[PDB]
RNA sequence: GGAUAGUGGCCUACCAUGGUUUCAACGGGUAACGGGGAAUAAGGGUUCGAUUCCGGAGAGGGAGCCUGAGAAACGGCUACCA
RNA sequence: GCGGUAAUUCCAGCUCCAAUAGCGUAUAUUAAAGUUGUUGCAGUUAAAAAGCUCGUAGUUGAACUUUGGGCCCGGUUGGCCGGUCGGAUUUCCAACGGGGCCUUUCCUUCUGGCUAACCUUGAGUCCUUGUGGCUCUUGGCGAACCAGGACUUUUACUUUGAAAAAAUUAGAGUGUUCAAAGCAGGCGUAUUGCUCGAAUAUAUUAGCAUGGAAUAAUAGAAUAGGACG
RNA sequence: AGGGGAUCGAAGAUGAUCAGAUACCGUCGUAGUCUUAACCAUAAACUAUGCCGACUAGGGAUCGGGUGGUGUUUUUUUAAUGACCCACUCGGCACCUUACGAGAAAUCAAAGUCUUUGGGUUCUGGGGGGAGUAUGGUCGCAAGGCUGAAACUUAAAGGAAUUG
């Protein structure tokens, strides 16, 4: 598909018929889920951290070797953080770029990134509101957006 | 899938979108906005009788050249004014001015004829006798 | 295709292609059937005896009859190895 | 986005019968699309199919013969009532004496003439022959 | 073509297609454990970096990403599984 | 809805006839009627331990729950004693064989022994009129917030 | 509370600010009384139904009311307009 | 489309054709018409893709959660026989469904009112070497639905049924001499009655009642403010 | 509404030409063309071909990413980098050949899987002319944009292909 864009690519992360093993794997839950929080206690996201805990460190995917995801560790040792990952990248990029469009009006371009770009930003926060994360009232303006990220 | 919505739930969309559609349908266009009421010189009525104006005689279409004798025609019911072609040969003869000439139409509705331009009416009964009944020679012509 | 008190009835039972099946009939010149000779111990073919196959037109354009052959006369005895199930 | 999968899988069949082939890959797949290619090997217009299992959806690969016309899908699952079975095989069956429709019963998914013995109807899934 | 096996499908040719488009799909990514001789200790390694991986104690280098695999620190070695 | 006061109209607020004697010395103050409206509609406890007053209260009053029986969703909590709810419903076609949305808003009245929101399936009993548009009357809220504490905050 | 044979903004007094709406409100149109029905025959439909059966409305227009079990009647009265 | 001097269309004679106590005509309507297209149209060039993207309403929307095995019960066709004085039923026997089963398996749930149902048996047997057979009270099945307390995630769908004026309609019987109709009529002992009828069906949306549990929605325990006791 | 105004150049003025030549051609040259601030919202805005999804056939290129090589070429000492080669696979802008298939045809990897007629959904069309006209509404400074009839008239209009 691709919703701004008709661009049909495929490029994802083919998972391993293998829900148990490594089987190669030592250690335990333990030694990873305290590096779990312990880079969350450092400031990264659970895609970060999960990008980092599969290079520098042996975890083919952190969800099989510790039978819970990453951001629910992090929501289980009180970690989470106000509003979900992607919801926040999106709106840090729509801020961003809203800045870019007020230090020069002339790009109809960028105007229209912007539209798009708050558009996906209003369906996500819509779907996150319907399944009870995002309070029932919330919403998103830019008076309040370039507050948001701090 | 052609447009057409598919699923079970939309009858709304389908039916509207018809009684949309079908706003291009001439005869139910004009079975619905009136028109045999609004336009049209009878009442919609299958015939109409009025009085005899003028004996005219129109020339025909091409590629066809002659002569068609009619009568200007001013409705009973509603004072509109209508030629119509008397049919049959002579018969112009039987009519004379000032008359009150039942007058019906041209099978085509609407729609002139042959190659007469913009008759689309025709006499059928005469001064109260019937203009066939006075062509062969079974009737005569009422009084004056 | 037979009628009330059982008793054969409509003429005809068409051909049939041996590699899909489909039916085989009259206008479809394109169809064939490859006479297969019953050989004996040591050389000769005897005649007389054919292992027969039916074609038809479809397959033979598609060009798939080379292939329904390693396929089919070979699994029925007459080839080896040449052509493998696995691809 | 895939819209419904027993409807793809239907079509893939029925290219693989034209195309000559006797063997389908067919993906994703499902209850709906088993209990159907079930009652669809029951009358044999193909020969068995084997369900390989990706963690996911699903795979499944027909082996057909070549018997089958077309088998098809009537994506809007219209309610039938008993009196309306006869119209629909009436309307995309080839003829009384063969050819089945096929539908879900609350007895299950079953082609028109057990949901005729059962004395069951619902809605209709689609059609072989 | 016409016919053949969908079930038992060459490897010859099973390994030429895409990570997706393979029988039951899978990743062409493998771990491999890197050595470097300034250490007695080895270290895990994903082969599609992204992060720049550091080694043991020895904050020295293992790997730098590129578009794909990453490259190693040229006087290393390293072993799958 | 009414909330406090309960004696807080111009005319006394009293359940008729259901009388209380002030030489007879009493520990529950006014003595109290209630019933039940029968299919199986079981009476609320906060009907008989309440203080309002309502006579189209079904349960504490001088109406009567008979006739259909629905069931709704709440869409309009503003009116005092009474909330508008929203019965949707397919409606068969048979020229497109389709089923097509609608729906109706329903007035009815809501007895003081309810707390009513806006979302809160609810059951309803047909009555005598009592008003210009109420011939219903709540007798069983199905739901209850649909999972409003459930979106908090932190800790 | 009043009024009704009786429910009810039916009406009044106070009080509140509510009620319908693109799932089409409200408004316009109708050469529209509604239904049983009718015409056209693959099916799906289409068109029609003032009219012998049921239900409604009127007795030139409007309102008012007497009598009475029952009428806002009209082969009843009363007033106004034509 | 015929007529401007050899008119197969006009005016007539003659002959002839179709329809026939009837035939023309005008208007409208339905068929034709897959030219309104749910079934079932069409949209590159013939009518017709909005210059483009966003996007609310609307329509639609991946897959996965009781799958599989064994035992009984009785109803209906249909098959060789007939046990007979056109039709009867056992069993030999396949076919086709339905009811309850036990497989880790709420059926709302207590409290008895009903127990028909059997692991029951109490003496055995009319009687085929006996598990073929059931009259027969005493330890002993809850659902078979009662009456009363106590609580229940909501639906679409389909099933059977109740409720359903007649005329109409489809249609059974009856020879108004026939037919359209009508609901009559038919019988001896036609000098003192005998008698069959006046059926069945459709009655589709919505309300009720009920059997289903697939398809498709829905609600649930994550700040456990969970589940039972 | 400022700036800018080289260039070329609607208007206009001219020299030609033709019977006429308000043109075609030449010379002059206003506006325009550039620009910033605001309008306008139309193009054969065209692939005259809605978007998402599945399936259906062989080929040589080439763009972008990756993979695989005791491959070439670059030498510094063997490399490392970098271009080239071959293979393979994604996602492209394209072509080539074929037809299972499709169409009235021209033709079409869709314009195919479609009377053996149902994946999902948006849009438009219903003989020609009248006519994008009239009327109302809204938008615009304007020119004009959107929305858009009817009376009447008409047996054709039109498409693709063939021979002339
Ligand atoms: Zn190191």
């Amino acid at each position: 598909g691709r919703m701004h864009s008709a661009g049909k690519g495929i490029s994802s992360s083919a998972i391993p018929y293998s829900r148990n093993a490594p089987a190669w794997f030592k250690l335990s839950s333990e030694s990873v889920i305290e590096q779990i929080v312990k880079y969350a206690r450092k400031g990264l996201t659970p895609s970060q951290i999960g990008v980092l805990l599969r290079d520098a460190h042996g975890v083919t995917q952190a969800r099989v070797i510790t039978g819970n995801k990453i951001m629910r560790i992090l929501k289980s040792n009180g970690l989470a953080p106000e509003i979900p990952e992607d919801l926040y990248y999106l709106i840090k990029k729509a801020v961003s770029v809203r800045k870019h469009l007020e230090r020069n009006r002339k790009d109809k371009d960028a105007k229209f990134r912007l539209i798009l770009i708050e558009s996906r930003i209003h369906r996500l926060a819509r779907y996150y509101r319907t399944v009870a994360v995002l309070p029932p009232n919330w919403k998103y303006e830019s008076a309040t957006a370039s507050a948001l990220v701090n | 899938g052609k447009g057409k919505p598919r699923g079970l739930n939309s009858a709304r969309k389908l039916r509207v979108h018809r009684r949309n559609n079908r706003w291009a349908e001439n005869n139910y266009k004009k079975r619905l906005l009136g028109t045999a009421f609004k336009s049209s010189p009878f009442g919609g009525s299958s015939h109409a009788k009025g009085i005899v104006l003028e004996k005219l005689g129109i020339e025909s279409k091409q590629p066809n050249s002659a002569i068609r004798k009619c009568v200007r025609v001013q409705l009973i019911k509603n004072g509109k004014k209508v030629t119509a072609f008397v049919p049959n040969d002579g018969c112009l003869n039987f009519v004379d001015e000032n008359d009150e000439v039942l007058l019906a139409g041209f099978g085509r509705k609407g729609k002139a004829k042959g190659d007469i331009p913009g008759v689309r009416f025709k006499v059928v009964k005469v001064s109260g006798v019937s203009l066939l009944a006075l062509w062969k020679e079974k009737k005569e012509k009422p009084r004056s | 295709m037979e009628n009330d008190k059982g008793q054969l009835v409509e003429l005809y039972v068409p051909r049939k292609c041996s590699a899909t099946n489909r039916i085989i009939k009259a206008d479809d010149h394109a169809s064939v059937q490859i006479n297969v000779a019953k050989v004996d111990e040591e050389g000769r073919a005897i005649p007389g005896e054919y292992v027969t196959y039916a074609l038809s037109g479809y397959v033979r354009s598609r060009g798939e009859s080379d292939d329904s052959l390693n396929r089919l006369a070979q699994n029925d005895g007459l080839l080896k190895n040449v052509w493998s199930y696995s691809r | 986005t895939r819209s419904s999968v027993l409807a793809d899988a239907l079509n893939a069949i029925n290219n693989a019968e034209k195309t000559g082939k006797r063997q389908v890959l067919i993906r994703p797949s499902s209850k709906v699309i088993i209990k159907f290619l079930q009652v669809m090997q029951k009358h044999g217009y193909i020969g068995e199919f084997e369900y390989i299992d990706d963690h996911r959806s699903g795979k499944i690969v027909v082996q057909l013969n070549g018997r089958l016309n077309k088998c098809g899908v009537i994506s809007p699952r219209f309610n039938v009532k008993i009196g309306d079975i006869e119209k629909w095989t009436a309307n995309l069956l080839p003829a009384r004496q063969f050819g089945y429709v096929i539908l879900t019963t609350s007895a299950g998914i079953m082609d028109h003439e057990e949901a005729r013995r059962k004395h069951v109807s619902g809605k209709i899934l689609g059609f072989v022959y | 073509v016409l016919v053949q096996d969908l079930l038992h499908p060459t490897a010859a040719s099973e390994a030429r297609k895409h990570k997706l488009k393979t029988l039951v799909q899978g990743p062409r990514s493998y771990f491999l454990d890197v050595k470097c001789p300034g250490c007695l200790n080895i270290t895990t390694v994903f082969s599609h970096a992204q992060t720049a991986v550091t080694c043991e104690s020895c904050s020295t280098i293992l790997c730098t990403p590129t578009g794909g695999k990453a490259k190693l620190s040229e006087g290393t070695s390293f072993r799958r599984k | 809805s009414t909330e406090l006061t309960v004696q807080s109209e111009r005319a006394f607020q009293k359940q008729p006839h259901i009388f209380n004697n002030p030489k007879v010395k009493t520990s529950k103050r006014t003595k109290r009627w209630y019933k039940n409206a029968g299919l199986g509609f079981k009476t609320p406890k906060t009907a008989i331990e309440g203080s309002y007053i309502d006579k189209k209260c079904p349960f504490t009053g001088l109406v009567s729950i008979r006739g259909k029986i629905l069931t709704g969703t709440v869409v309009s909590t503003k009116m005092h004693r009474t909330i508008v709810i929203r019965r949707a419903y397919l409606h068969y076609i048979p020229k497109y064989n389709r089923y097509e949305k609608r729906h109706k808003n329903v007035p009815v009245h809501v007895s003081p022994a309810f707390r009513v929101q806006v979302g809160d399936i609810v059951t309803v009993g047909q009555c005598r009129p009592i008003s210009k548009t109420v011939r219903f009357n709540v007798v069983k809220v199905s739901a209850a917030x649909x999972x409003x504490x459930x979106x908090x905050x932190x800790x």
